[PDB]
DNA sequence: GCCCTTTTAGCCTTCTTTTGTCAATGGATTTGTGC
DNA sequence: GCACAAATCCATTGACAAAAGAAGGCTAAAAGGGCA
């Protein structure tokens, strides 16, 4: 879908977050979609602002956390 | 710019109104300038050029 | 008509400035994280 | 719930590079006149 298929700095995000992104090797949103609250949470210098912000973003989007991808690319 | 208002000031000007030194004035603009290229901000405008 | 001449308008490159551009730097909150 | 541990947003400071004016010389039209 089009809207897992951008890059991290699509939705327009605390800096803080596209740093951690690429800390964990975060690039498309496609598995971006696929991490959940725990496995997002273990980064470094990534708490509860950037995590729950991701969370708010794809909820102003509509998604959630953790969806399975096939089809990737 | 000049947008919805009289002459566009400088960088100087700029700063007076806002009583900070002209570089931060650059920066602030630029910032907003980088805020307004991504869509959801850009595909309103883009579709302004047909080129 | 014929040059001479005198003149003035306009471009045309230097120099002085004004304005923007770029790099670094406290230091303040803030967010993260261990307890 | 608390207490430290960087990440990082508001502002300088310097050093500078590129328009923008201001001007001073050259071309260079361009009035203008005067032997018949």
């Amino acid at each position: 879908d089009p809207i897992l298929l951008r890059p991290v700095d699509d939705l327009e995000l605390t800096v803080r977050s596209a740093n951690c992104l690429k800390a964990e090797a975060i690039h498309y949103i496609g598995d971006l979609v696929q991490r959940t609250e725990v496995e997002l949470l273990k980064t470094p210098n990534l708490g509860k602002k950037s995590l729950t912000e991701i969370k708010d973003v794809l909820a102003s989007r509509g998604l959630s956390l953790g969806m399975r991808l096939e089809n990737w690319p | 710019f000049g947008i919805d208002m009289n002459t566009d000031y400088t960088l100087e000007e700029v700063g007076k109104q806002f009583d900070v030194t002209r570089e931060r004035i650059r920066q602030i603009e630029a910032k907003a300038l980088r805020k307004l290229r991504h869509p959801s901000r850009s595909e309103v405008l883009r579709s302004f050029l047909d080129d």
